[PDB]
RNA sequence: AAAAAUUUAACACCCAUAGUAGGCCUAAAAGCAGCCACCAAUUAAGAAAGCGUUCAAGCUCAACACAAAAAA
RNA sequence: CUAGAGUCCAUAUCAACAAUAGGGCGACCUCGAUGGAUCAGGACAUCCCGAUGGUGCAGCCGCUAUUAAAGGU
């Protein structure tokens, strides 16, 4: 895991997904794992980006989505 | 549609 | 049929039919799913024997009776036949076995949430 | 295993499930947690 | 010890409840009885 | 008076039984039966008190601005502290469940879909955008959700207009 | 007063240490 | 004295001058120690039974321990054993103790949980069934009790037949229960039958 | 890492106190005793001192200090070198508000990055109720 | 429902969430089944008022958003699992004996070896015990225990 | 197996008894009956 | 009169800085060897309810936010 | 049940005061005729053989627990 970036405008609805779920994965309590990773949120259609040392791309768009599947999609590439 | 005796 | 018969709960795997041979060391005790396994016949011709009256009459009544496993039954046997007995439990319905008109016959009983993955 | 019929948990990671119609404590850090009515 | 029963006096108080619902009238009671043996005597005390 | 249970007569056993205890059972369980109307409940002394403080934090000062307290040390955050206020930047924050309701009965009911988890409101006097958005520069993870520049609502991009 | 509800709350914490002593 | 006192094994003077008979210590709801005194939070005897030292140096280990003398104190409201048991070649004395008895009595600046904690644990010792309570849980299981005679569906209760002897069946009641109701049985006394 | 502790400004190198206390912490025993002696002249020393000392991988020292802990410098200010042993009758020491004017504005710099002066008063006034002192006036 | 989708790109969408009946006989209830007179009126037969609280695969929908009665929830997850072993919902599969009215698992039941003397004899449970509320057209009760 | 220690009836250890519905429903009837003979003899 | 009933244990999520190792006694015992008082910074935190360290360090909680059975 | 042992530590093991369960003095039949050898039947509350948890189980040895009476002693 190298970059993670998150794209949201909370001015409309159906942004409630992804606006929790900075305060999971932006913690020193999981970025201390990973020091020389980057984390940057953006503010402009609720989106976030993962991207992978290997090669990998993540797109995930939490607009019919809630938080605890996002946290669990993102362990699965973990392993990759 | 349906008295209020009904039962499906 | 008898190899098709249903026990209500779990006789299946509770019921036990012990037997002796007279021999020491001799007892030998096997559950409903051994026995059928091994004689798809022996519970429905252990359960008339238990039964019927208890007396000498009771070995002859039982030689008028014939188990068959599957739905095979000689020629001679199903030549002789009169009356068929109707089946005393009522065979329950798969869900699938429902045809589309009872099933939109049968009214909906909540409102399932929009946004919920199911 | 220890046979109790009272089961207790004793620590955080003690989970408690029903399994083979008995219940069991089942642990990880402390493997000799582990209890069996 | 068992002993003969002094049945309290409080049972035989005919309430309004019990009026109709017997079907007898306090004002009017009945002139005589009907009595009817339907429990052997056996088993019982002497007097 | 035995240790071993003392073995009941029949004829005692049956009087027992015939005289157990019945409950009495209504005719639907009050469970199923259309609930009694909810008691509202009295409110407490730190609504009225955050609500006055609200509103007087709301009128008194020019720049409320809108942001996340996302996850941090004490440390850093006290430091954050800090650095709002070396120029005069006061940090406030309150419970988003007692704000839903002081909001939309206001003029500012604009700014209910940005205040739905954690919130963080930036409150100074006359504002200047320029010093603040530097010290969020240096934060990548820190977010400016939006605000008001004087009771005209703008995002973050609206804030960085007006830093320039 | 917000004085006096720190020491209710103040309270409800001594309270629940009490409660926890034979926990 | 926030402690329990010493309990002695056997009285130094015998005093075996008996008050009534024998064998009629145990039945029968309790008579005497059956309100609070001075204390809030106790244990309450569902059923009969005897207190062999032994049980009353049990008290002094597993309450005194858990025992502070600066916010709690406790006392004893049963006796000391008086009354000896002889012992024919193949002793000691207990205390009779009725059903409703109080055994111990404890209250202080403190409430009724963290008393529960300890109490009960003492409570499952003894011979009879026991229960930690309070003064609000006893009269809460008294009205209880007492509500439940008054919503009763069941047209004949103990205390309709035993008194009028409906189906002549004092022959198999004892003359005792005009007064049990119906709810004691030898030593035993169920709570739960009206 | 945070070993936050008290040093005692007369003594550099107390030994067991501190030689194997932080030995499995892995710092130069050394560096304390040269570059504290400097930092504890600066200022009245024999007073007890706060410590902010942070560990890191590459083993390097950077400590920094502000004012010295309450325990002495308050109770020098009273007269007195024991604390008291009930703490809740036994009593020895006085000070007056206008005393406590000059003892917290020099306190109120270890960023203790409170605004307002009645947080710095009200901290050490508590802390004062419970040692041995009243407050007069 | 809501669906999610894989082909790294991830979606959700939408489609066609099933509506409840307008017109319920017995209005004024906070309970599903608990509002068409239906409280003692199904069995584990009744496939198709189980079919309406379960996944598609077999499991249990949450209390929470079916608003269940709290003890009916308890029937409804004691009465699916009576049907799923007795054959009755063979599409809700995960991921040779016929059985009805199966309390417990079949593979953690001990068989009896020796049962009890005509006082003290262990029973063969069959049905389930929370059943005993539902209505009956015959005198005799439910016989749990053969 | 099941031995019943002394004699069936009578003993420290007895044969459990336990009532029935009939034994119930008999006896119910028996106490109704006494009830009219109770409220008769009252007059 | 007369037919026994009964089948029992899931479970919080998040979060934590600070006047200070509060003073006394103690080789030193810090919220937790013992004792005396038990205030107070901050939106919100016990001069500490449990484990843990010779003692410290380390952790959770509290605070803000969200009912058994076994013999031939 | 959790006082107390086990350096710390109830629950690797041991165990106090107690509590709850299960196992096999009376005169009821008979007053008219113990050891070893041999052969053994049965229970498991398992001495050995087997399978599996825990351990203050590094490995060999051990301790404790669950299951197992086909075989031997
Ligand atoms: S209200 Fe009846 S099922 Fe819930
Ligand atoms: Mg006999
Ligand atoms: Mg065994
Ligand atoms: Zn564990």
């Amino acid at each position: 895991v190298k970059q993670v970036r998150v794209q949201f405008c909370p001015f409309e609805k159906n942004v409630e997904s992804t606006r929790t779920f900075l305060q999971t994965v932006s913690s020193e309590k999981v970025r201390s794992t990973n020091l020389n990773c980057s984390v940057i949120a953006d503010v402009r259609e609720p989106c976030v980006d993962v991207l992978f040392g290997d090669g990998h791309r993540l797109i995930m768009r939490g607009a019919h989505l809630t938080a605890l599947e996002m946290l669990t999609a993102f362990a699965s590439h973990i392993r990759a | 549609s349906y008295l209020p005796g009904y039962v499906p | 049929n008898t190899r098709h018969i249903a026990f209500s709960g779990n006789k299946w795997e509770q019921k036990v039919y012990s037997s002796h041979t007279g021999y020491p060391g001799g007892f030998r005790q096997v559950t409903a799913a051994q026995l059928h396994l091994r004689d798809p016949v022996a519970i429905v011709k252990l359960a008339i024997y238990g039964m019927l009256p208890k007396n000498l009459h009771r070995r002859t009544m039982m030689e008028r009776l014939h188990l068959f496993p599957d739905e095979y039954i000689p020629e001679d046997i199903l030549k002789n036949l009169v009356e068929e007995l109707p089946q005393p439990r009522k065979i329950p319905k798969r869900l699938d076995e429902y045809t589309q008109e009872e099933i939109d016959a049968f009214p909906r009983l909540w409102t399932p949430p929009e946004d919920y993955r199911l | 295993f220890k046979n109790k019929t009272v089961l207790k948990k004793r620590c955080k990671d003690c989970y408690l499930v029903k399994r083979r119609g008995r219940w069991y404590v089942y642990c990880k850090t402390h493997p000799r947690h582990k209890q069996r009515q | 010890k068992f002993t003969r029963s002094r049945i309290p006096e409080k049972v035989f108080q005919a309430s309004p409840e019990d009026h109709e619902k017997y079907g007898g009238d306090p004002q009017n009671p009945h002139k005589l009885h009907i009595v009817t043996r339907i429990k052997s005597t056996r088993r019982r005390p002497y007097w | 008076v035995t240790r071993h249970r003392r073995v009941m007569h029949f004829q005692r056993q049956k009087l027992m039984a015939v005289t157990e205890y019945i409950p009495p059972k209504p005719a639907i369980h009050p469970s199923c039966l259309p609930s009694p109307p909810s008691p509202p409940q009295e409110e407490i002394g730190l609504i009225r008190l955050l609500r006055r403080e609200i509103a007087a934090v709301f009128q008194d000062n020019r720049m409320i601005a809108v942001c996340q307290n996302v996850a941090l040390s004490a440390e850093d955050k006290l430091l954050m502290r800090h650095q709002l206020r070396k120029h005069k930047i006061l940090m406030k924050v309150f419970p988003n469940q007692v704000l839903k309701p002081f909001l939309e009965d206001s003029k500012y009911q604009n700014l209910l879909p940005l205040f739905v988890g954690h919130n963080m409101l930036l409150v100074s006097e006359e504002p200047k955008v320029k010093e603040m958005v530097r010290i969020l520069r240096t934060v990548p993870f820190l977010p400016l959700l939006g605000g008001c520049i004087d009771d005209t609502i703008l995002s973050r991009q609206g804030f960085i207009n007006y830093s320039k | 007063s917000r004085e006096y509800w720190r020491r209710l709350r103040k309270q409800n914490i001594w309270r629940h240490n009490r409660l926890s002593k034979n926990k | 004295k926030p402690k329990l006192r010493f309990i002695e094994r056997a009285p130094l003077v015998p005093k075996v001058r008996r008050e009534p008979k024998n064998l009629s210590d145990i039945r029968g709801p309790s008579t005497e120690a059956t309100e609070f005194t001075e204390g809030n939070f106790a244990i309450l005897a569902l059923g009969g039974g005897y207190l062999h030292w032994g049980h009353f140096e049990m008290m002094r280990l597993t309450i005194n321990r858990s025992m502070d003398p600066k916010n709690m104190f406790a006392i004893w409201r049963v006796p000391a054993p008086f009354k000896p048991i002889t012992r024919k070649s193949v002793d000691h004395y207990v205390t009779p103790v009725k059903a409703g008895r109080l055994v111990v009595e404890m209250g202080g600046r403190c409430e009724f949980e963290e008393v529960q904690g300890f109490l009960d644990q003492v409570a499952h010792k003894l011979p009879f069934a026991a229960k930690a309570v309070s003064r609000g849980t006893l009269e809460k299981m008294r009205k209880d009790q007492e509500e439940r005679e008054r919503n009763n569906q069941n047209p004949w209760t103990f205390e309709r037949i035993a008194t009028a002897n409906m189906l002549g069946i004092r022959k198999v009641l004892s003359p005792y229960d005009l007064t049990h109701k119906g709810k004691y049985w030898g030593k035993f006394y169920m709570p739960k039958r009206v | 890492g945070v070993i936050r502790a008290i040093v005692r400004a007369g003594l550099a190198m107390p030994g067991p106190p501190l030689g194997p206390v932080l030995g499995q912490r892995g710092v130069s025993i050394n560096q304390f005793c040269k570059e504290f002696n400097e930092r504890t002249k600066d200022i009245k020393e024999g007073i007890p001192l706060p410590t902010k000392i942070l560990v890191k991988p590459d083993r390097t020292f950077e400590i920094k200090i502000g004012q010295p802990t309450v325990s002495y410098f308050l109770k020098a200010a009273a007269g007195i070198e024991k604390g008291a042993r009930q703490t809740g009758k036994e009593v020895a020491g006085l000070v007056t508000l206008k005393h406590v004017y000059e003892i917290a504005r020099i306190k109120a710099q270890d960023e203790l990055q409170d605004v307002p002066l009645s947080s710095v008063v009200r901290s050490i006034i508590g802390s004062a109720r419970s040692l041995g002192i009243r407050v007069v006036k | 429902f809501r669906e999610v989708v894989e082909t790294t790109i991830i979606e959700g969408r939408i489609t066609a969430t099933p509506k409840e009946s307008p017109n319920p006989p017995n209005p004024s209830g906070q309970c599903p089944i608990c509002r068409w007179n239906l409280k003692h009126k199904y069995n584990y037969d009744d496939v198709l008022l189980l079919s309406q609280f379960i996944r598609p695969h077999g499991g249990m929908l949450p209390r929470k958003i079916t608003g269940l009665c709290q003890e009916e929830h308890r029937k409804i997850e004691e009465c699916v699992k009576m049907a799923h072993r007795a054959g009755l919902l063979p599409n809700h599969r995960p991921r040779q004996l016929n059985r009805y009215l199966t309390r417990w698992a079949p593979g953690s039941v001990k068989p009896i070896y020796k049962k009890g003397p005509r006082w003290n004899r262990v029973r063969m449970p069959v049905g389930s015990p929370l059943l005993r509320d539902n209505v009956c057209y015959s005198r005799t009760p439910w016989k749990l225990y053969h | 197996r099941g031995r019943i220690p002394g004699r069936q009836w009578i003993g420290k250890h007895r044969r459990p008894r336990f009532v029935s519905l009939r034994a119930k429903q008999n006896m119910i009837r028996r106490l109704e009956i006494e009830a009219e003979n109770h409220y008769w003899l009252s007059m």
